[PDB]
């Protein structure tokens, strides 16, 4: 079960379907795994 | 390979490109890779059709698994 | 978004035909599958469940080696 | 070229037309079979004259049912038996107005209390015996324990009063099941009540009949012979209980809100 | 026009609202308060559908379409040309459907019978309200409902189905389809049996109830009975409608992955 | 409220009924009838007896051979393990031959078992057809149940034998599974451009919806007048009582026209049969006459046309 | 004629209490709106 | 022809007494719950 | 003009009091739910406006949670 | 205007007490469930707010779990 | 304080046995529901790996580690 | 009505109230233990 509420992104004309659906609790697992690495200072 | 992708395939990776970290993410062996799937164990005189199993890489359907 | 995916397909084929599969001579038996071929690259090898790998932070511009 | 066209006419098109014509034609035949009962209809004219009309499409030609055990022939569409003698007064002076009963509404045979005029013969089994009979004539039946035997219980009547007591069960031999309960009323007559208008409470040992009131059980129609029932009598009994759904209390026919 | 036997049943009373003012017939129809309401709302809805076709690109019957608002309107009020017409029509539709059910209740009360038909109609109404009210409210926007157009609500159905990669693996969807299929089978057998018993082989008498029981006990070994097949019928149709409503309230509000991945709870039981 | 007539409150038993007498020269009926209390809460309580003659034994030998074959191949696909069989049961199936074999008879583990199971299932259903016909005709009844059964058999043979032969491949037929046959359904819609633009598919959906509507309406109406003896339809047909009169007034007042107690059963018959007739017509034309249903619908002025605003470049044209 | 069975005295009684109750209800509504205006004015 | 419940005037008085007492107690408990919630997590 | 509304109390001799009471009560409950839902879906919404403070954001930045999340990188 | 609510107790001679009681009870239970679900779906949610502490995060950073995860690498 | 006196008459209009059964069934359903709602949140107590993770503890036993070493 | 007299109703009420009080006591105890172990507010 994915209990409500959700986040929906519309990606097309109205009344056509065409939208992406996110569960905030599942998307947190993808956010909690990215970890951009830290910069390395430019070289002389 | 990384130089080739970053220069010659911008129709796909447009000006963001890739580094090692895009796949290794700090480990020597990447996490999500694949090989040619043999399928479940069946009798020796039975050839594989390549479907009708659980199918973990095709979103758990009964579709062709490789 | 259908037009980048079209290029992505071709890109992945390049990575696997020119670079990764010919490495099957160099790697040990640990990095191979049941049929004796090395691990290869998918869409999931860099996206890992996001619409752009790492949400599209441009890391590769800072390094002229890539 | 993605959407190039070679020829406009194809087979799918023709076949679709053929289907439109094959429907559109079973509608015709079914609508004609629909009019073997109740027709020709009566159209009321500009100043009250009534004529017989027949509709669109027209009525079919009569067919015959041959009933078993020399039960006669039935032609349909055919003649009708004569209505009985209902009295009604119209409420508003136009053809589409409603009617009011003239006397006591319970004993009038109009509205939900109307009934049909069927044969004066019982319904038969495949062997020729009467179908609905009391459980003392059908000597092989038994109530399954695990179920409340209604014989003995009382017949509370929708206003809380007592109607009488259950004394017999009437069964159906062609399909084994209960059809009627027989009860002795307040004036010591034997009357029937259909089992589909009874709520049976085993622990209270009551039968609740929400249709009519307690005093109303004295005027339920009676049978000729108590070893069988005919089609006409079934209709009369059931219709009397159905009249109470609108006439028992003077407030029942009077707009909820 | 009246049938041969109709006059003795046309009495007054039995109504819910109104009273003696709307208690008449027009031709064969019975009107009532809710009859006036239903025709009012049906006429208004139809005329608004036609106007929404007039301001569109074509009056071809197959290509008319009136669409709901965008998802950015939320549960608010959209402009007339970009969604508000859809909202007015969807109010008219609810008004008309409920009026229809209550008129049925008035008629059944007048004729002295049970309220089984309006009760079964209530479940169709419930499925419609699930698709236009409950699911949109739980997801947070009117623009999750379907547009009004032949061929154009089918594009909605298709894309919504593919938002879950494979909608055949939805469990309540499987259960509802089971009920639909079994209902068509049962209706074919019931129709055939009654026709066969009153239209026997040439030069024979009408058969009886014993014949009806015998035929199915010979073929299959069990016969359900002449009153229980009507029950079985009400049951299968109502259940089809019910599980359709459930399957749509599950999709989006309570499950956002692919539908094949739900079923994964079964081979992951720790018992094989 | 008032009793709704959904369950039987009081049950009664008499000795079992053996059945209407058959014509002389018939076999006896097999089995001693038993009674079910739970089945009696909702319907008739007797189970059995049963009639097994010549055609219903050949059927039941064919069908069980087919079932043994299907079950054993599903079981060989997991390596004979019954634990895995129960674990992954909805994903298993028996698959048709590879399409490159055409209409030849392929080797046994590459599609020949599918072919065997299909042949035996076919024979089973045709023998059952003959049984149904003879059973209804020996009791002196009309044979209306055989006509509808014939329609259903024809749909089973169309998708499965006739269309694969007209296409030139057995690999165009469904497999024997649960999720596998659902996958077949989706794939054949995807390959031939969207079944929603197939017009026979739309008409059969019209008639399936209509079957549900009509049977809710009829089941309701007869339960609502069963207090006036309406569940006994044969007598209401051959001697119209007040139950039939009320039943037909209800619909006349509500929607302006009505049927009779016998005619509504013809409406039922036809609504159940047109569904499958359109099923046959829609499958038989797919692939053999029409290759893309959406392009067909566009050519005949049926599909809507959403506004564009953008331009996408087909990379095969560049 | 449509009638409710109440006499004229019973109707007078019912009317008295009905009007009192409706006035009290509207008083409570006004109070709620004054509080809401003090907290979050909308016009 | 007039709506009645079969209760006399004494029975109605009795019912009314207990009904009002119960409703007052219930509303008291509601007020207490809201005071605690405001102290913990104020929402306006 | 002051004697125009004298017979008003006779209203309850043609309109049923019990039906009217039930209708009023049910309508008021339905309208209460509707107006609350309409105001919650506007700029006047008072549950999600993060006034007087945002509580999810308050929980993400507690010192204990921050110190645990820092020790998760190392 | 202070003795205006005298005959109020007569209400139960025209409204059925048992029906009213059942209606009130059922409505109150439904409303309780509904308001709890509406407040849980907002910023006021009190189960997932990680106050007074996040417990899953607390379990991921226990020294024993950290030392076992290190010993794998 | 003596204003709840006739309260015991409640059981002369409400059936005691039906009420008892209703209460019991409702309480069981609510118990299951609240346990499942709390298990699906940050307060979950079965999978939080407190006071220790046991699957992880089994993967790093010296015997299992030495056997996994011998297979590569 | 329910068929209970006034004496039977008094008896039932006595035991019902005692049982409900005991049940609520156990609930409070469970919550005190849970607050000591894992406070949620
Ligand atoms: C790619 C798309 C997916 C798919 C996506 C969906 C989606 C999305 C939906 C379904 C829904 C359904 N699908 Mg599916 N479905 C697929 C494949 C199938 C297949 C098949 C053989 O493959 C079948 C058999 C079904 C069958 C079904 C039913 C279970 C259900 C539709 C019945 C219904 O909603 O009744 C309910 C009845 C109504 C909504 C009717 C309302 C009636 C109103 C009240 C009365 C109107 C009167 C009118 C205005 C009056 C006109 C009067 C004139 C005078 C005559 N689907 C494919 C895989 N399916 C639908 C559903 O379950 O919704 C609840 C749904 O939304
Ligand atoms: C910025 C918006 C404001 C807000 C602005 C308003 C305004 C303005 C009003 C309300 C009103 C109400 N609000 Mg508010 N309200 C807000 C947030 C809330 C929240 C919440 C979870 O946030 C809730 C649960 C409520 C709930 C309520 C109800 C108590 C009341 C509607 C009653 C009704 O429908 O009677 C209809 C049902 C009947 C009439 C049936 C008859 C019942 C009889 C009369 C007895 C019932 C008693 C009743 C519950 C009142 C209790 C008072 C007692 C003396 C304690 N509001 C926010 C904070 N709210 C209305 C009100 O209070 O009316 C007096 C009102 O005018
Ligand atoms: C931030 C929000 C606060 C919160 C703010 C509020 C507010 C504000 C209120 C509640 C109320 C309730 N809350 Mg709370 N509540 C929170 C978290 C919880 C959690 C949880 C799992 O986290 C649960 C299980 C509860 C459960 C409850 C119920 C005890 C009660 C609703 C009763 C009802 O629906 O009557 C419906 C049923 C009936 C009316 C039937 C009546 C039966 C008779 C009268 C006796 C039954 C007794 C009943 C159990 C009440 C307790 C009395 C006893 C002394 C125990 N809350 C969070 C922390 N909660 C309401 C309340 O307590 O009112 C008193 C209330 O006003
Ligand atoms: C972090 C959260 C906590 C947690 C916080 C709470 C809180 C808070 C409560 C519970 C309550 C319960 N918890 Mg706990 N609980 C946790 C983990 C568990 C686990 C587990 C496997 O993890 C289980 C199996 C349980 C099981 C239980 C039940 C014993 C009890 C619910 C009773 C019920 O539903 O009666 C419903 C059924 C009826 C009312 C029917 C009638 C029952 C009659 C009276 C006889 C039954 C006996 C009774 C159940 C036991 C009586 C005590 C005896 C003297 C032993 N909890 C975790 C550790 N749990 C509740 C409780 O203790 O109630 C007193 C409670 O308030
Ligand atoms: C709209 C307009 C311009 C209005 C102007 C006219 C004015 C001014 C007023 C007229 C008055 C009123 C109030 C009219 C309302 C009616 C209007 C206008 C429209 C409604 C018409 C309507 C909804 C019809 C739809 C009909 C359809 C498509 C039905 C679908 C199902 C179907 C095909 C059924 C056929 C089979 C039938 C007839 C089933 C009924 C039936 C069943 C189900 C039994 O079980 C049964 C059992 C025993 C005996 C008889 C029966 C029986 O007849
Ligand atoms: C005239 O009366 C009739 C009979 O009585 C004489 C019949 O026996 C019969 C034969 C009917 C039967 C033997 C019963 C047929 C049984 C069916 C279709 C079973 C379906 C019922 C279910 C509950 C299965 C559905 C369950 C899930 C989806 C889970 C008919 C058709 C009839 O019309
Ligand atoms: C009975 C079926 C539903 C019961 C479950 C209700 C539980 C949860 C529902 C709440 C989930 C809603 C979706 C949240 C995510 C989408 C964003 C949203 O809308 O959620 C909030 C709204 O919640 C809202 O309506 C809340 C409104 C809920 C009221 C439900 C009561 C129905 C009764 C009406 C009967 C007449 C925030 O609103 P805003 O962003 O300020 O609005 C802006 C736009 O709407 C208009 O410009
Ligand atoms: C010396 C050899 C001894 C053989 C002696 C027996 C004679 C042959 C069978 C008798 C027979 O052909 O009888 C028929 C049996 O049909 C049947 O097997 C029909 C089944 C025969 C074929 C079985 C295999 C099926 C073939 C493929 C499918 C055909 C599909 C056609 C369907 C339309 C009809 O059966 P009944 O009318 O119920 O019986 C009544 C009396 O005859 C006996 O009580
Ligand atoms: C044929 C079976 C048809 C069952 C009807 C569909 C129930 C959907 C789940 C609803 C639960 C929920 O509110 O949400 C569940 C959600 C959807 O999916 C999930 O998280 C589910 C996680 C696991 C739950 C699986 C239990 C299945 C039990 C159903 C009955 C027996 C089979
Ligand atoms: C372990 O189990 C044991 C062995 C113990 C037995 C248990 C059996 C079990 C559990 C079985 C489970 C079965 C299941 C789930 C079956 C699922 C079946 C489904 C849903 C099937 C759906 C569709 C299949 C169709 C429509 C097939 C149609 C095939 C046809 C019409 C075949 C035609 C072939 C013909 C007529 C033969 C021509 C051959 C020839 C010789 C003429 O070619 C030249
Ligand atoms: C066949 C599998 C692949 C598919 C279908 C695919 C598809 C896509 C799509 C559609 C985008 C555009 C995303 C958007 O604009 O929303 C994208 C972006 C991107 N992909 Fe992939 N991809 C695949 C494999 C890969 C691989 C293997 C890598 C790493 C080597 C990669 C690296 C990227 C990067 C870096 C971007 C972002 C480029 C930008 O900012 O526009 N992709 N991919
Ligand atoms: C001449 C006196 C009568 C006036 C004509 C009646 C007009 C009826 C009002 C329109 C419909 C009412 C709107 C809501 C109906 C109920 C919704 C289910
Ligand atoms: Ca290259
Ligand atoms: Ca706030
Ligand atoms: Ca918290
Ligand atoms: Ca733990
Ligand atoms: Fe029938
Ligand atoms: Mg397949």
């Amino acid at each position: 079960c994915d209990f409500p509420p959700q986040d929906v992104v519309q990606t097309g004309y109205r009344g056509l379907g065409m939208q992406q659906n996110y569960n905030p609790k599942l998307l947190q697992k993808v956010i909690d795994a990215t970890q951009v690495p830290d910069a390395i200072p430019a070289a002389t | 390979m990384t130089r080739d992708t970053n220069s010659n395939w911008t129709g796909h990776v447009a000006d963001t490109g890739v580094t090692c970290y895009t796949c290794h993410r700090g480990k020597p062996v990447p996490e999500h890779v694949w090989t040619t799937d043999p399928g479940p164990d069946i009798p020796s005189v039975f050839p594989s059709n390549g479907q009708n199993t659980i199918g973990y890489n095709v979103a758990y359907t009964a579709l062709p698994f490789d | 978004k259908r037009v980048p995916a079209w290029h992505a397909i071709r890109n992945v084929r390049d990575i696997n035909i020119q670079y990764v599969e010919p490495l099957g001579e160099v790697l040990p038996a640990s990095r191979k599958g049941p049929l004796g071929d090395p691990f290869k690259v998918n869409c999931l090898t860099c996206h890992q469940g996001a619409y752009k790998p790492l949400f599209g932070v441009p890391m590769a511009k800072d390094y002229p080696a890539l | 070229e993605f959407g190039y066209i070679t020829q406009y006419f194809d087979l799918a098109q023709v076949t679709l037309w053929a289907f439109w014509l094959s429907l559109l034609s079973v509608i015709f035949f079914n609508r004609r079979e629909d009019k073997r009962e109740g027709y020709p209809q009566e159209a009321v004219q500009i100043f009250g004259k009534t004529i017989l009309t027949e509709g669109f499409p027209f009525m079919p030609a009569p067919k015959t049912f041959k009933l078993p055990h020399n039960g006669g022939d039935v032609v349909k569409p055919g003649p009708e038996r004569p209505q009985y003698d209902f009295k009604l007064e119209q409420v508003d002076r136009f053809a589409g107005a409603a009617y009011r009963p003239v006397g006591n509404p319970m004993l009038a045979g109009v509205g939900p209390g109307a009934y049909a005029v069927r044969a004066n013969k019982p319904d038969l089994t495949n062997a020729g015996d009467p179908r609905i009979v009391p459980m003392r004539v059908a000597k092989h039946f038994a109530v399954v324990d695990k179920d409340p035997d209604p014989r003995g219980m009382t017949v509370i009547g929708a206003d809380g009063q007592v109607g009488g007591k259950v004394t017999e069960i009437w069964v159906d031999r062609a399909e084994p099941q209960v059809r009627y309960l027989e009860l002795e009323a307040g004036n010591k007559k034997k009357v029937l009540v259909p089992i589909a208008l009874c709520v049976i409470k085993g622990q209270k040992r009551e039968v609740k009949v929400r249709s009519i009131n307690g005093i109303h059980f004295n005027d339920v129609p009676t049978l000729s012979n108590y070893d069988q029932i005919t089609l006409a009598e079934e209709d009369k009994v059931s219709a009397y209980y159905g009249a109470g759904t609108l006439y028992a209390t003077p407030n029942r026919a009077e707009s909820v809100l | 026009a009246l049938l041969n036997f109709e006059k003795k049943y046309r009495v007054r009373g039995g109504t819910l609202v109104g009273g003696d003012l709307f208690d008449f017939w027009v031709g064969p129809f019975y009107v009532g308060f809710f009859g006036v309401s239903a025709v009012f709302f049906a006429t208004l809805g139809t005329m608004l559908i036609l106007f929404g076709a007039a301001i569109g690109p074509t009056l071809n019957i197959w290509q008319i379409s009136i669409a709901p608002p965008d998802l950015s309107v939320g549960l608010g009020f959209a402009p007339i040309r970009e969604g508000g017409l859809w909202q007015v029509i969807t109010i008219c539709a609810v008004g008309a459907f409920v009026s229809w059910a209550l008129r049925q209740v008035e008629i059944a009360r007048k004729l002295g019978m049970g309220l089984h038909v309006p009760f079964a109609f209530s479940f169709a109404i419930l499925a419609y309200l699930t698709l236009v009210f409950f699911r949109p409210v739980l997801l947070g926007a009117w623009g999750h409902a379907f547009p009004y157009g032949l061929f154009s609500h089918l594009d909605w159905v298709s894309n919504v189905g593919y938002q879950t990669l494979h909608f055949h693996y939805n469990p309540a969807h499987m259960l509802a389809i089971s009920f639909f299929f079994i209902n068509t089978l049962a209706l074919a057998m019931h129709g055939s049996l009654i026709l066969s018993v009153v239209n026997p082989q040439k030069g024979e008498e009408v058969k009886t109830a014993e014949h009806e029981n015998t035929v199915f006990r010979d073929i299959v070994g069990y016969s359900i009975g002449a009153l229980a097949i009507h029950r079985l019928g009400l049951f299968l149709a109502i259940n089809a409608a019910f599980w359709s409503a459930v399957c749509m309230i599950l999709t989006g509000p309570f499950w956002t992955r692919g539908w094949p991945e739900w079923w994964m709870w079964w081979p992951n039981l720790p018992i094989w | 409220p008032e009793y709704q007539n959904i369950f039987n409150k009081v049950q009664v038993r008499e000795p079992a009924y053996p059945g209407v007498e058959l014509p002389k020269g018939s076999l006896p009926r097999v089995g001693k009838p038993i009674f079910s209390y739970w089945l009696g809460k909702i319907g008739d309580a007797q189970i059995g007896p049963l009639y097994l003659g010549g055609w219903g034994i050949a059927s039941l030998i064919s069908g069980f051979i087919a079932l043994e074959v299907i079950g054993l191949n599903m079981l060989a696909s997991v390596g004979w393990d019954p634990r895995l069989f129960l674990k992954e049961f909805f994903w298993l199936g028996l698959e048709p031959p590879p399409p490159a074999y055409g209409l030849s008879i392929p080797p046994l583990a590459e599609g020949g078992w599918w072919l065997i199971a299909g042949l035996f299932l076919t024979m089973s259903l045709l023998l059952w057809w003959v049984r149904v016909y003879k059973r209804a005709k020996d009791l002196g009844m009309g044979t209306h149940l055989s006509w509808a059964f014939a329609v259903a058999i024809l749909f089973f043979l169309t998708l499965g034998f006739i269309r694969p032969v007209l296409m030139g491949s057995w690999g165009e037929a469904p497999p024997f599974g649960i999720f596998p046959h659902l996958d077949w359904t989706a794939a054949i819609s995807i390959r031939y451009g969207n079944f929603y633009y197939n017009p026979f598919h739309g008409l059969s959906i019209a008639f399936m919806y209509g079957s549900a509507v009509l049977f809710a309406m009829h089941g309701g109406t007869i339960l609502a007048v069963s207090r006036y003896g309406g569940d006994r339809e044969i007598d209401q047909i051959t001697d119209r009582g007040t139950a039939a009169e009320r039943a037909m007034l209800f619909w006349r007042w509500c929607m302006g026209f009505n049927a009779s107690m016998e005619s509504i059963h013809r409406w039922a018959w036809w609504f159940a049969v047109f569904c499958i007739i359109n099923s046959i017509l829609g499958i038989i034309l797919t692939g053999t006459v029409v290759d893309n249903w959406y392009l067909w619908a566009v050519k005949h002025g049926v599909a809507p046309s959403y506004p564009s605003e953008l331009t996408i470049d087909n990379p095969y044209l560049t | 004629k449509s009638t409710t069975g109440l006499t004229e005295a019973e109707s007078k009684e019912f009317h008295g209490i009905f009007m009192a109750s409706m006035t009290l209800w509207f008083g409570l509504v006004v109070l709620a709106h004054i509080l809401s205006w003090l907290y979050r004015p909308w016009l | 022809e007039k709506p009645s419940t079969g209760l006399t005037e004494s029975e109605a008085k009795e019912f009314h007494g207990l009904f009002m007492a119960s409703m007052t107690l219930w509303f008291g408990l509601v007020v207490l719950a809201h005071i605690l919630s405001w102290m913990y997590r104020p929402w306006l | 003009n002051a004697k125009s509304f004298d017979g008003m109390h006779k209203l309850w001799m043609i309109m049923n009091p019990v039906s009217t009471l039930w209708a009023i009560f049910i309508f008021q409950i339905f309208l209460g739910l509707l107006i609350h839902m309409v105001v919650l879906s506007s700029d006047l919404n008072w549950h999600d406006d993060q006034i007087p403070v945002g509580y999810q954001l308050q929980g993400e930045t507690l010192p204990v949670n921050l110190e645990m999340k820092a020790a998760l990188k190392d």
